[PDB]
Formats: C-alpha cells, structure tokens, sequence
C-alpha cells in the first residue's frame, strides 16, 4: 500500500503523533510504501531545466493509496488550495490527519493580518474543499488511534472505521457539542470521560456534568468522538 | 550564470523553498531561504483573548517543540504581570523543556540519516532514536500533561504536581536515556567530523560558514536579563531578498543591533561550553554534544524537585495594560521569544512571537553562498529548521 | 433480549477481610480487588469514588489500601470515574490502573480504550476493569431529597444507604433503619439512565453487585481472561470467600430479571425517544 | 387572525419586547385576536367540579392561526413538553420566538442539579421536538422585527419571512458561527454590522475583524441572522 | 369541605398553581400558591464560569427585572472581591435599577387593569402606561444597552458613559414621566381605596392579610449592610407545602429566623415611608406610590450624576475562593439576594440566589387564607408575582 | 448587469467650504453633509472612519464639526464603521445618526435596518446613510507593505493616499509623491472584497467617489427621498458647488466601466467559489 503525508495548515504534531509510536514506526512503515512526506522522504524529486533555471522540486505523486493530510486549507493561499486538491486527486482515501483537517482545530480563530502574508485570514478543514473519507479528530490524535486506524485501512476493518467514516462528513466542531447533543438531550450520565479526552484540560466534571471552558477549546472534537451516548457502536461490546 | 530553486526542501519541518543564483561551475553566489508556509497568524489571533489561552494556542506553532512556545508565552504574560512562578513550578518546567528538547534532537538525527548514516545502520540507529524519543516524550507527557501541546504549561508555574514515584521513574528512564545518548554520540560524532555523506561524497571544509554571532540566554532554559529586547527588531522579507522572493517569504527578520544572528545548539555550546568552530557540521556536533547536557540536567532538576512543593502561583493574572511582557526560552533550535501586554482583566491587548527559526532562516540564506547548490539543503538542515514555528 | 451480556463464569463471593466487610456495601469485592491488586503489584493505582461528610462523591486516584478502604461502600449518586483515568496515567505515574465505574462509565472506558482519540498512552495501562451493577443513578439533590425530606435524616448523619427488596434504605449513624418504596425514588432519578440497556456492566473484566447473593455477599460475573487471571490469584491467596450461584439465594433468576427489565423498560424509552425525535446511541 | 403566546421555560423578555412596541400594542392587539397568553389573558378557563374538586384550568385553546412560542423545552418535566406539542396540535404557523425557543439560547448551559427540581437539566428548542414554521433569534429579538414579523405574518409578505423560515430548520446558534461561516470562508469584509447586533457584546472588532469572547455569548443567533455575507435576500435592495 | 385548584394563574408573570383547600361556603382554610415552572438552574451551571459571565447570565432570570439580577450579581461578586464601584458608576446603575421599576410597576398595573379598570377606561389606560413604560426603558436602553438584559451592568460599575445630551434627555423624560404618574396615581388610588372590582364585586376588608414581617434594605436600590444573611436560611417546599403539593413546587422556601416574610413595595414603604396597611390592595397602593419615589430619585441621581467621571472600577475581579459575597437589589418585586464565591482567576466557585418573589410565594400561600377562593387569584396578582424570577 | 443600481440623479460636486476642500479626499462631499446636518440639526451624530500617527483606523461616533474635519479624507483599510451603531443611539443617545461606508458596509446597514433582530430601537434613528465607492480594501499590515515597501514611505510621513489614473498614490508630509502600478496592490487586497458586487454603494441614501469627476470633485448619486431632501437643502443652503455630470471629464462613463468592472471580476469569483463548494451570499 503507498501512503503519503500531506502537511497542509498544520503544526506537524499530527506527524510526531504517527512517529510516538516509538520503535514501531519501522512496523508501520515497513508494512507500507511512504511515497511522500516532506518531513522525511526526498519525494517526489523532479528536475526541471530551462536555459535559465534548474528547478528542483518535490511533488505529490499520482497513485497514493491513503493520503494522510494534516492541517487546514488557508483560502487565501494558492499553494495550499493546489495541494488539497492535488491530494484528492492523487489519493484512493484521503484520512484527515488531526482536528486540523478535520474540523480547523486552532485555525478556526485564524482571522489574518499578521506579516509577512497578512491577508492570510481564512482556513477551513480539508472537508470544505474535497471529499474525506476517514477523519481522525484531536489535537493530535492518539498515536494508539493512528495504529488502529492504519491497521483497520490495511485490514479493510470497515467496521472500525465506521465512526471516522461518519466523522468525515463533519467539518465542525467544538466543546458545544457535548451541551447540543449530550446534555440538552437528557443523555447525560456523567461518566466525564469526555473531560479525561481534552487535550487542553476545558472540560470540568461539576455535579456530574461536563462544564466547558469555552475559551480554552481549540474545537478538536476529541470529547464529542469519545462520549459513548453519541456514537456506541456494537464493535465496542466485543471483549477478551 | 543559472537560478537553482529547490522546492520544498526537506527533512525538515514546514515549507520553505531554496533560491539560489549560482554561477557557471555551480556554486551559490546569492542564496535565499524562506518560509513560503501560510500565516496562521496566532499573534494577530491572540489579542482579545484570555491570557490563560496564550500557552494553549502557541503551543499550536508546531507539534515538535511546542513545549518551547508554552514556555515562552507563561514566561512573557508572568513577566507582564510581576507573577513570580514558584520554585517547583519552575523546576517542572524547564525539565518539560528539556524533555522536549530530549525527544527533538534525536529526531532531527533521524530526519538527516539518509545523508549520514550509512543504509545497513540505519534501522539500528532509528531504534535509537525513538528509544531516546520514547523517552523525552515521557517526560513531556508526565509533566506537561501532553507530549504533543501540554496543557500543564500555566501562567504562574505548572498545573499539576507529579508524585515521587513518577520522579523516580524518570530519573531512571533518564540513566537509560544517557546510555543511549553516549552511544548516539560516539557513533554521530566521527561521521559529523569526517565531513563526508553515507554515499561517500566529501563536503567542502568552509560549508555553512556565516559572519553573524549567536543569541544564546541560557544553556538548558531561557533568561530574559541577558538580552537587551529593545536592541531587536524585526524587519521585512524585503530587506533580506530580492523583490521577487520578498513576496513569496512568510516570516519576518529578526536583527539584534541590526544584525542577523544565529540561534540553537551551537549558540548555547559557543556562549557556555566555549564551542568555536563554524560551519554546518559544527551545528550538528554541537546539537549532538547537547543531548548529553540536557539529560545531566534533567537529573540534576529530579535530584532538586520537591513533588510536594507547590507548582502553582497564587498571583492573578493581572496586568497594567501597558508593560511589554519578555519571555524566551532556548527551544531544541534556538533563543525563542514571546512578548505579551495584559490588561487588568487579563486579556491580551498584544502579542508577538520571535521564534528560533525565523532568526536562523536569513542566516540561513547568507549561510548556503560560497559552496555548490548540490550542498545547500545539508546547510539547510544542519539548522534543523522548524518553519511552522518560524511562521506561526 | 440477553440478559447478562458475555462471562465465564457467575458466582456468588465475598472478602475474607473482616476490615472490608466493616467498610464495604456488599460482599466487599471492589475493595478486596483494589487492595489485593495494590498489596500484590498488580494495580498501581485505583479510580474510587470518595465521599465527603454530606455523600457528595468526588472521582479520585486511589494508591494506598487505606483509601481504598474510605471509598468503600455505594454512594447513590453520579460520580464521573472515568474523569481521573488520564490524571491517573499522567501525573500519578500509574501503568496497572484499576478503574470502577456503573456501566456507563464501564461503557465509556472499553469506548476510549477501542477509540483512544484524546488518550494517548492511556489503554494499555488499565489493568483490571471492575463493574458494579447499576439499575438508575441520581442528582446528588435528588438523592439528598430522598434522604432528607423523605427518609427526614441528615446527609451527615448517613452512615449507609442501599437498595433491596423494594425498598430504598438509609442507615443512620445513630442506629435508625429508614425504607421507602423505590416508586418515591423515582421522581429524583437522573433521567438520561432510562436509555441505559446495561445492568450487570456487561463490559467489565469483572462486574459485581448485590442482587441475587444474600446480604453481605454479591454477585459476581467473571467476564474477561484479565479478569479471570485476577480473580483466580484472589481465590488462590484466600482473599475472597467464594460459593456457587447455584447454591446460593435468591440466586441468577433474580439478576435475569431485573436486568431483563431495564432493558425493556428502556428500550421503551429509547423507541420514544425515536419516535419524537430526540436522539439516541448509536 | 388568532394569535397566542405560549411561554416555555423562557424569561418573558421576549414578550416585554413585543410589549415595547409601546401605545402600538394596541394596534397589533386590534390587528389580531389574541386568543391565549397566561401573561395577558385569563384564557381558555375551563372548570371542572367532583364532589371532592374544583379545577379550573386555564388550557391552550384550539384552533390558533400563529402561535408565538417563546422558551425552550425542559425533557424532564411533562408540562413543559405537553406545552411544546400543545402549541403545535393547536396553531397553524408556529414561531420560535426568541433564542431559547428558536436555538435554545442561555437554556443552552443548563445542566441541572438546583432545588427544587434538581433532575430539571436538559432544554431544547422546540424545533427539536415540533414543525416550526418561523424562528426569530435574539435574546429577545427587537420589538422593530417583532412587528416586522407579525405583519409580514398578516400580509402575506412570503419573501420577507423567507430568512425566518430558514432559520426556523436551524436549531443551533453559536458567536462561532461568524468564524465557520463568515471568517473562515474568506466573506468577512469587516463591516462591524456582527458586533452592533450583540446583546452581550461578546463581539469586539479587533484588525477589522471580529472577536468572539467565547464567554460571554448566549448563543442568541442575533450576530448570524445580521451578517450580510450570510444571507442577503434580494428585498433588502429595495430603497425609497 | 372542597379542593380548589387553579392552573395556571395569569396576569403575571410565569407558570404557577394555586391549590386551596375550601370550606363549604368557599372560604379558604389552607393555601397553597407555587411555582411549578422547570429549574433552569442558573445558580448551578453559573459554577464553574467566569464572574463577567453572571450579570449577563442571571438577567435571563427575567425580562420584566432583569436589572434587578445583574445588579444583585455584580454587588455580590463586588462584595466577594472588595471592588468598589466608582461614585458615577454607582449612580447609573441605580438609575439604571430605578428605570427597570420605571416600567415594571405600570407593566404590573397595565396586568391587573382587567380586573380594576373601567372597560371604557381601558385604552386611555394602557396608552398611560406604554407611555410612562417607553420612559422606564429608555433609561435602561440609554444605561444598560439594553432595555432587556443590560450588558452595560458588569462587576466593576457601569461600562459605558452617557453624555450630557443623553442626561438631559432622561431628565427631560423623567419630567415628563413624574406628569403621567401623577395622572396614574390619582385615578388608581381612589379605585384601590374602594376595595371594589370594575364589576361591582366588594372585596374583603381582610383581604390577604398576613402576620409575615418585611424586608427591605433601601427605597431605590439595595444596602447589604441592612440585613443579617446569616439569619437567611432557605427550607423546601416539604417544611410548607403539604407532601402532593411540595413536590410539584420548583422553589425553595426563604426565611428570616425562622420565618417567613414579605418584600416588595409595601415593605419598603413600611420601612422608610411609615406605610403601615395590611392586606393585597396596600400592596396596590404601595407599587402606586413608589412609582412617584423612584421618578423622584432617577433626576435626583441625574442631578448629582458627572456624565465624564469613572464608571468602571479598575480594580481586577480576584477573590479568595472562600468569602461569600452579598449582593443585595431592591428590584420591583422586593428585596433581590445573589450570593457568589470567586476565586483568585475570577472564576465562579458558588452562586446562590434568593428573589423577590421566591420569599413572596409562601407568603401569598398563607395570605389567600380566610377569605373566598374567588379572591385568591387578586390576592396573588397584588404581590406582582414574578415566577421565573422566582425559579431561575 | 446594471451597473448602478437604483438612483434620482449623479451630478458632480464639491464643497464650499475651504476648509472642507483643504482636508478632504475628493469632493469633501460626506464632511460636508456630516457638517451640514450637524450645524442645522438634521444630525446629532455622525459615524466616522478615524485614523492615528501611522493610519490605523477606529471607528467613532463623531458629534462636532471638528471630529468630522479630522476624520475627512480616504484610509485604505478596513474600518467597522458599523460596529459602532449602537453605541450611537445609546449611550450616546443620537436620534438623527449619519452613517458613512463602503458598499459592503451600506448593505448590512440596509440588512440590520430590514431585519432588526439585535438593533432594538436603532432603525427609526438613521437619518443619513453616506456611502462612499469602492473597488475593493485591505487590511492594514497589507496597506502598511503597500505604502512601506512598495512606495518607500514611512506610515507616519503619509499625508495622503489615493487611488487613480491606474496608480496608487501616496502623498508625503514633506512633498514627494509617490505612485505604483494597481496590479502591485492586487495581492495585499482583503480577498472577501472579491464577492463583493456594489461598487458605487447602490443602497445608501447619497453615494459619493473620486471616479468620474475631475481632481477635487465627487460623483455623487442621489439615491433615495431622505438623500434628495437632505442634498437639495445643502444645494439651497450653498454648502455645495454642483455640475451636471454630462458637464464633467472623464464622466458616467467612466464609473460604468468600473462598476461592471467590478461586477463582472466578482461574478467569476462568485460563480468560482460556488463551483468548488464555498459559501456564497444569497
Ligand atoms: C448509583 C448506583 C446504583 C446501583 N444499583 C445497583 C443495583 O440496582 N443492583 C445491584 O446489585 N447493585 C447496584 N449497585 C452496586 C452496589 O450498590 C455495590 O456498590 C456493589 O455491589 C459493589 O459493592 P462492593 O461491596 O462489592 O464493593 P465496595 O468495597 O463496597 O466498594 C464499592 C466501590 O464502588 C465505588 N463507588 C461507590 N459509589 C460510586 C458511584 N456513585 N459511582 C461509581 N463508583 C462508585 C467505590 O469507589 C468503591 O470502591 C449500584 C451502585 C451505584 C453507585
Ligand atoms: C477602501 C476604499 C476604497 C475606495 N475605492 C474607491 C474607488 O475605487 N473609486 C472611487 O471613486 N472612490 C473610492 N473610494 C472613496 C474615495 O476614496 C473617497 O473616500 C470618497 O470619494 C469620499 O471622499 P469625500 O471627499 O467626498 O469625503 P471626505 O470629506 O474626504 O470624508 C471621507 C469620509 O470617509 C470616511 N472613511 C475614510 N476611510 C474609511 C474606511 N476605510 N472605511 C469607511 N469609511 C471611511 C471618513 O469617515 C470620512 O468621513 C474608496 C474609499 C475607501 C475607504
Ligand atoms: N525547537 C524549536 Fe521551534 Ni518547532 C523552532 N524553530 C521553537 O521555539
Ligand atoms: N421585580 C422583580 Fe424579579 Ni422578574 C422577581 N420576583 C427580581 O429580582
Ligand atoms: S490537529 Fe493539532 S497537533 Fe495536529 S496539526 Fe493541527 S494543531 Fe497540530
Ligand atoms: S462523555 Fe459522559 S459525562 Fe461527557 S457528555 Fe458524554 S455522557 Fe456526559
Ligand atoms: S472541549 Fe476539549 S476535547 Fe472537546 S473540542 Fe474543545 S478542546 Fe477538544
Ligand atoms: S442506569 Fe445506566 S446510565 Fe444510569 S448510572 Fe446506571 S449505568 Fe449509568
Ligand atoms: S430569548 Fe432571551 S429574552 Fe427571549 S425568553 Fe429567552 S432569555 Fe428571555
Ligand atoms: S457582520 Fe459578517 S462580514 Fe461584517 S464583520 Fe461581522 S462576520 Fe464580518
Ligand atoms: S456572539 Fe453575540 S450575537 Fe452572536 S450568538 Fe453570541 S451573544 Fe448572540
Ligand atoms: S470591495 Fe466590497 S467588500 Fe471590499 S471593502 Fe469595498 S464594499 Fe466592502
Ligand atoms: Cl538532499
Ligand atoms: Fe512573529
Ligand atoms: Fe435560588
Ligand atoms: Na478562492
Ligand atoms: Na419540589
């Protein structure tokens, strides 16, 4: 299988994630072909020369099985709009990497202006702009949620990978989701395993029920993809 | 008389591109490094939000280093409102620095073996590697709360106490981590000091030789008294490339007496352990040579900690509205600064960030001139450059 | 409608610690569990839920025996277990933590341990899951009406309460013995667990209660291998007193029928809930 | 036309903004008949005597042209959702009137757990329960889009309730709706127009963008329904 | 020997239930008036929020009061953290309070004109009150920022300043509202003074008369020191209400030593004005007269009002976590109690709050007794029940 | 497409007053209707785009004939002018507000006066709604490379910027000036600008802009009742100097190539934005 890591609007952390899983990202890697990732392969070099100008460049190759892309798409960004849809178009599956692609993540708060490309004010998650076929949320997501899903693609476990084939179709996101869908909707128990999910610690377990420290949510979706009274699928039910 | 543009260079992190104006025989006579990432602009961003945000968003930078931004921004908004961290608090949070700093030089080794280590090594070297990551990002994870972005990192210390058992741990799992730093180093160090590529092509002696000095604050953590602030200023792509590059660059120039300076391993080994060589190898020797500094000092802060002394300040976030908050600290790749003014209410009024990266890219750029084109992505990476931090 | 979900084996048991069945609720087989596990390396560390002078419960990491021992016994109201399982593995250091929980909190840990989105490095540190059978939860003003208003005793004078035989009970310090019916609790009841289809925590490695088994013992399910290997080591250091299902009253019937019946009573509700709209688990 | 007020778990500021039309109350009170609103009237009594009993109830009466529903729906008391449908069997068009019964509004944050109802802890709008035929956000929506509303409502003016009919399929409101909707799409120019319409001014223009204190939004839907780079239905055009 | 229950009441605000037991001839022999609205519970999902939060939160409580509630709020945070509120500040946000009562008491009286009013009185009645209202809430508009819910009403003081052409049209409409009162007070008081319905129907000369003393802190706006909260205990509906009745009733039960008492107008008028009238059409009378008191005050305040002096405290929102602030509101209704925790960030540790009309209910309980049940929806509407107020 | 929307009469036009001419960018056509309502009570309020020593804008709420000379002529950044409407009626209590914007400005000024959800009381209080023309703004950093780097100009020497001819153009304090090519501003520009379809503010009572009309006066369409009123009674009060714009070089002409200009670039956009999944008004 040939995967590839597509680093859009991102901070990387997605990719460190994928590498803590220590000693066996040589398991994982030998179990594919990385034909593309900036951080760590010299792929795809191409060398164009002009009677002026050698331009050495590295490209996304045709032919990628699964596309792991990570970050947003800023609007105002030629490069980064082409390479979403260079992903899409190279990729038989497209994952979107972390809370970034899937939903914005911290760019949602991206609002422009800063030097040196001030008008670099609009990021949307990869879903705005193509078709996602699995979308991992956090920030980052576990290296324990990457192997599973890695191993569920390679095995064709498309009943594990149900519930981030449906996140897929989300590119919103945000602690809210909890209150919108949990609590208003008197499904609520108070396990508070949505506030042992926070990276950034915004969930606090008041008299059983999650209170979410709005400003302090970086609209990962870690929470909302944990809370069994949202998604429970049977698969969960299985144990040894 | 040829352009070479080199696009995206690689191995390392975030986008950049190479352009180089070479001449008949291929050596770099102009060069230019730059950041052609978006702007997420998490300066601009920033003002109107709570300070508490400050750490939690920065951190956001970059996935590699972002316990050095968490670090820098508590350091800034803590110097802006006169909050003194206390003395465990403190101790945590240069070991979560150091932690981090532990797993990103061994894997930036990692990111340059295809040019160093020879292919019949490299497995065993890469299970090095991720042996010293497994565990730097334990430490990171223990007392950040999170390897990647750790949530721990506060205005006014360190979130959460860790117990002695988790101490001891890392203490141990520190002894371990030197062992495999000793080994890392003696198989690196031969190979950085032969100046020759694992397919057997010899680089020049002068490679990656600049004029610029070093910022350097502190060997381990970071220390706003030994920087004059008001002496740095950031000026625009235009002022270090060409018009037609200018544009493309995403970050700014960061000059101290109006002078590019270099950041990172080999500022701290020349400014504390009397390091002179120059050139990119040197960088990676010296970035080698500090993995041991920095497990030392991991230690030396356990044998120090006292688990049950308090981590959190009782101050408040209160500022004046006015008082140009300082916080560096010295990131995996170098000197790395946040400034912040808070108001009364603790809110934001204004943000900035001068990140490693952003002062070693038009260093970078000077650096590259002089030897081939063929050679100019092995300076490139020498200064292991990190380009998401560098843009935030 | 199954009615117990999987396990190996169902027995009735009960500590062999005289100290814990002092301090514990039924047969004391979380406690004994917690502290076996702990006394003998196989647990680092415990999630228990503790409460204060007035039965408010606060979700909290446990490492000695001791705590253990001021966790024991039920606390009817919500307390979110599972909201310490990453502190426990962070800051507390633990890497064989045992977790308790009713079965939602039992659901929501098998959930985070399939799907671990936001818990890096946390599943493979759990140890041993134990389950306590759950019929309803409440408010902690809810319970402290029940209590106080319909029971007329203090939250601080609350030495115990339980639920048996038809009744809500509440042990006072002083001596007094108080029941109502269970239909006066019902009012006060937390109402998102009438969509709960798990009575004996069906996901557990082991899930143990009070119906079924006489007073002073409990009903316990051995589910997983894990859970088997640790109740075996129990049984063969004599830490548990242990006697077939079989042998014992009301006996397994009881169990099947009170699980049997929150299930269709909220599988009921769930198709309510369906039919007019509001969402579901799913 | 019959019209009615029917007060959910709301505040009643909806209604004293339809009260601050002022001494043109009573030119909409002359305009309709109002048929039911325990606030106002002492309709529809009905009493019923046993030997034991007299109970006189005052019901939702039938057949209501427009019902004006304000507040959301508590799951766990039976009035409140008797109420919901009630109005819904009973009225012909149906009107969110106000965040709480058109988004949910503050109810948003409710989590239960006071005297002398502590098991009170999940509301919704009542579009997650009943058919509404038009939403009015705001907490409380401007006695102005009131009576804008109710003689759209009486005149028949389809094109002008198009927005409110929209919106009455729109259940969640969020100040983040701006950022996924507005900023991040690149469509924010900057006008401000957001930051006027907050009740909470929890919206601050900062670089020529907005700010959203997370914090301080009531989840009112006013900033959303005001943007023009959201909707702008040709009819605003329309000049003297 | 009868039960009578009447549901909903109207003419006021929110959702309540009376449930009487009757003798033979009709007469009341135990009463039972409560709420049964939801708890939307603001006191509980307030803990964990920040402080700034709760003057926005709590005015949801009411759309008729909901000055009342973010005053009360923002003196009990103020009171929690020692923040002291600028003279100016002060003084608009009693003006703002006097301008909420400005348009409820008309709004009250506009709600009960059914029942007291001539039917060919009726228009040029409302017309009255919508114009004397439109004035109240012009205040509260020009203010607060809003006439319902004034965001402007924040711990601290006042955020914003009015200019002297907004004063000197407040006053200029406050003048004008003095007129109208003056018109309103002379044809009501003659009308409660005859104890006799628009219909002919004589009332009761007892008519719900009640042993209950008052609270009251202040004539226009509220004083903390004037009360002992310590001697505040709130019981449930079981220590008042029959077992069936109690648990239907969402309020809690307010006393003061032990008992329980009456607020609102007539008990500041009988505190500071010498009003010593028993009974519902005192209550009336009382709403009557105030509304000539507050008009009075509000140009008092704008006389002494500096329209460029602070505001805003700019003392920073920092408790200790433990003191229970005190804020206590004269709202329209009767003396207003929010009580909070705050911690050093500011932060919402506890939040309680005791209304008006939450000390009212169990009062209107006992005062429908003694006479026929046909008179004890009057009874109820003269105590100008608010009931989500009183649920909150 | 159309390419001005609907409007009575477009007339050329300027200021009397000298001081007006001295400080404004154009015209002075909105200084002087703001100054005009304020000295003879059509206005008690005007909203205004301010600017600091380096051209930063803030909006204000301006109420004397000074405010409004400061704040007269054009800042090329984006200014909320909007943002401020409320605070207008309300604490500082304006009846007969005047409103300035670009078009995108003076729509959702039409938008909130039709839909009023969150401007309680706002509406009935717009006396004078001012739109001024616009091809498209920018945030300020974007202005700052603009005139810093591509015209060698610090922020603070700026005297004036203007756009014509082709060029962007900056005056200095001290005399130079300096113009570049529009095409070197296109990648500054804020790209929500390029849905943008109102180019000589369509919906505002009087619009008024640069092109069309000679050096030192304005295109002004005379749009609405409340504009012509307000317009004839400054006419008659000799606050304006007016030519027909048939008079005037380069002309409507000119205006209509740049309004369908507009609309035609942005309908592409629109259409674009559409054909790859954005949102797009409607
Ligand atoms: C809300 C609730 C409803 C229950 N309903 C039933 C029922 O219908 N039928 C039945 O047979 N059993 C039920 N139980 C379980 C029963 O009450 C006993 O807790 C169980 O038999 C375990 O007792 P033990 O002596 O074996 O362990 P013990 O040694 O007594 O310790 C019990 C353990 O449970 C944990 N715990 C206590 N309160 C809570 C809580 N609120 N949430 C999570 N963990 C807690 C403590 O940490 C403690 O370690 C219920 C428990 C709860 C909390
Ligand atoms: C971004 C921008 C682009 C423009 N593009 C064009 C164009 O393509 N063609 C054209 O003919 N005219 C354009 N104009 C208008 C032109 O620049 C003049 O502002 C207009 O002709 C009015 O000039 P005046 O002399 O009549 O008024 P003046 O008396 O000079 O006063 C101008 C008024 O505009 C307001 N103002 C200033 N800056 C801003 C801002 N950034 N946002 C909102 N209001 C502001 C000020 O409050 C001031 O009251 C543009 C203006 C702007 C701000
Ligand atoms: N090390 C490092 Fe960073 Ni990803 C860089 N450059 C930060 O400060
Ligand atoms: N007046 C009044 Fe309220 Ni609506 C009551 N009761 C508040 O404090
Ligand atoms: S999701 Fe989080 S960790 Fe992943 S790229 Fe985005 S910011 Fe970085
Ligand atoms: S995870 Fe548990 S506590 Fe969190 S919202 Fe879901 S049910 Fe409630
Ligand atoms: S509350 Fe926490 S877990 Fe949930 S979306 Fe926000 S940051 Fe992510
Ligand atoms: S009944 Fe179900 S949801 Fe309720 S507490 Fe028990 S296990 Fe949890
Ligand atoms: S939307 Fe606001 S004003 Fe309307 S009922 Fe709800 S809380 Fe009250
Ligand atoms: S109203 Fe819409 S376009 Fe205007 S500033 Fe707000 S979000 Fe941007
Ligand atoms: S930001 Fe303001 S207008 Fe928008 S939903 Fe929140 S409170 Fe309402
Ligand atoms: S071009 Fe349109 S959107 Fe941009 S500033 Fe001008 S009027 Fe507004
Ligand atoms: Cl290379
Ligand atoms: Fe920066
Ligand atoms: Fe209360
Ligand atoms: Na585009
Ligand atoms: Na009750």
């Amino acid at each position: 299988v040939k995967i590839a890591h597509i680093h859009l609007c991102g901070c990387t952390g997605c990719l460190i994630s994928l590498a803590d899983t220590y000693e066996q990202l040589l398991d994982i890697l030998n179990s594919v072909e990385l034909v593309y990732a900036l951080t760590l392969v010299d792929e795809k070099t191409e060398i164009r020369e002009t009677d002026d100008k050698i331009l050495i460049e590295r490209e996304i190759p045709d032919d990628i099985d699964i596309a792991l892309v990570e970050g947003s798409v800023c609007l105002e960004d030629e490069h980064s709009m082409k390479d979403v849809f260079d992903a899409r178009r190279k990729s038989k599956i497209v994952v979107a990497l972390g809370a970034c692609a899937a939903t914005g993540g911290i760019t949602r708060f991206c609002r422009g202006g800063q030097m040196s490309k001030p008008v670099h004010s609009s990021f949307v998650p990869i879903g705005d702009l193509i078709k996602v076929d699995l979308a991992l949320p956090g920030c980052p997501p576990s290296p324990e949620a990457l192997v599973n899903l890695i191993t569920a693609a390679l095995n064709g476990d498309t009943e594990y990978l149900e519930i981030y084939a449906e996140l897929a179709k989300k590119t919103e996101a945000c602690g809210c989701d909890l209150l919108v869908n949990v609590i208003n909707k008197s499904l609520c128990m108070g396990c508070g395993s949505c506030a042992a999910s926070c990276p950034t610690r915004a969930i606090e377990m008041i008299d059983g029920k999650p209170n979410v420290l709005k400003e302090l949510c970086i609209k990962c979706g870690a929470c909302s993809l944990q809370c069994p009274r949202i998604r429970f699928p049977k698969l969960i039910e299985e144990i040894e | 008389g040829k352009i070479v543009e080199i696009h995206p260079t690689t191995r390392h992190e975030g986008h950049t591109k190479l352009v180089l104006k070479v001449d008949d025989e291929g050596i770099v006579e102009k060069g230019a490094y730059l950041s052609v990432t978006p702007v997420r602009g998490f300066e601009k961003f920033l003002v109107g939000k709570p300070a508490e945000f400050a750490p939690i968003a920065v951190s956001r930078f970059c996935g590699i280093c972002p316990v050095a931004h968490a670090t820098s921004a508590v350091e800034a908004i803590e110097d802006a409102c006169d909050i003194t961290p206390p003395k465990d608090g403190l101790l945590l949070r240069e070991l979560c620095g150091i932690g981090n700093k532990m797993h990103s030089h061994p894997l930036h080794q990692f990111l340059i073996s295809p040019d160093y280590v020879p292919k019949d090594d490299s497995n065993e070297f890469i299970k090095r590697v991720q042996a010293m990551r497994r565990i730097g990002q334990y430490i990171v994870d223990a007392v950040g709360g999170e390897a990647i972005h750790s949530p721990n990192i506060k205005v006014g210390g360190m979130a959460k106490q860790i117990t002695e058992s988790t101490k001891a741990k890392m203490y141990y799992k520190c002894k371990e981590y030197e062992k495999l730093a000793k080994e890392q180093l003696e198989y690196l160090i031969p190979i950085f000091e032969s100046r020759t590529l694992n397919d057997g092509t010899e680089l020049p002696e002068k490679l990656g030789y600049h004029d610029f000095g070093y910022i350097a604050t502190h060997p381990t953590y970071g220390d706003r008294t030994k920087i004059d602030q008001d002496k740095v200023v950031e000026y625009t792509p235009f002022d270090v490339y060409d018009k037609d590059v200018a544009i493309q660059s995403s970050t700014t120039v960061p000059t101290y007496n109006g002078r590019l300076m270099e950041v990172g391993p080999r500022a701290r080994f020349s400014k504390f352990f009397d390091f002179k060589e120059k050139g990119a190898m040197a960088l990676h020797i010296a970035r080698a040579y500090e993995i041991s500094v920095l497990v030392k000092r991991a230690m030396e802060i356990l044998d120090e900690l006292n688990v049950n002394g308090k981590t959190m300040s009782d101050e408040p976030i209160v500022g004046d509205g006015e008082k140009l908050g300082l916080g560096v600290h010295e990131a995996a790749r170098g000197h790395n600064t946040h400034q912040a003014v808070i108001d009364k209410d603790g809110n934001i009024v204004y943000y900035n960030a001068i990140v490693a990266t952003t002062w070693n890219i038009p260093v970078i750029s000077k650096a590259v001139e002089g030897t081939h084109y063929k050679f100019a992505e092995h300076i490139v990476r020498a200064y292991d450059p990190c380009i998401s931090c560098a843009t935030h | 409608m199954d009615p117990f979900g999987k396990y190996k084996t169902v027995v009735s048991a009960r500590a062999a610690d005289k100290t814990i069945l002092k301090k514990c609720q039924d047969g004391g087989i979380v406690s004994a569990a917690y502290i076996y596990g702990l006394e003998n390396g196989l647990l680092d560390g415990v999630i228990v839920a503790d409460k204060d002078d007035k039965l408010q419960t606060t979700p909290k990491v446990a490492t000695t025996v001791d705590e253990v021992l001021e966790a024991a016994g039920t606390k009817y109201t919500v307390c979110p277990t599972i909201s310490v399982i990453k502190s426990a593995v962070r800051e507390y250091g633990c890497e064989k933590l045992g977790v308790v929980g009713t079965p939602c909190q039992i659901i929501a840990t098998r959930k985070l341990m399939k799907y671990p989105i936001g818990f890096r490095h946390v599943p493979d540190k759990l140890a041993l899951i134990v389950g306590i059978f759950c019929m309803e939860n409440f408010p902690y003003n809810g319970m402290k009406t029940i209590i106080e208003e319909h029971c007329g005793i203090k939250m601080e004078d609350v030495a115990k309460t339980d639920i048996g035989k038809g009744k809500f009970w509440v042990y006072s310090k002083w001596g007094d013995v108080k029941s109502i019916k269970l239909k006066e609790t019902h009012p006060y009841e937390q109402q998102s667990c009438h969509v709960c289809m798990d009575y004996t925590a069906e996901l557990a490695d082991i899930s143990t209660g009070s119906v079924g088994s006489p007073d002073g013992w409990s009903t316990v399910f051995i589910r997983t291998a894990q859970g088997e290997e640790f109740f075996n080591k129990m049984v063969e250091a004599g830490a548990l007193e242990v006697k077939p299902i079989e042998e014992v009253k009301p006996g397994l019937g009881l169990v099947e029928k009170l699980s049997l019946t929150k299930k269709e009573k909220n599988a009921k509700e769930i198709e309510h809930r369906k039919e007019i709209g509001l969402p579901v688990p799913y």
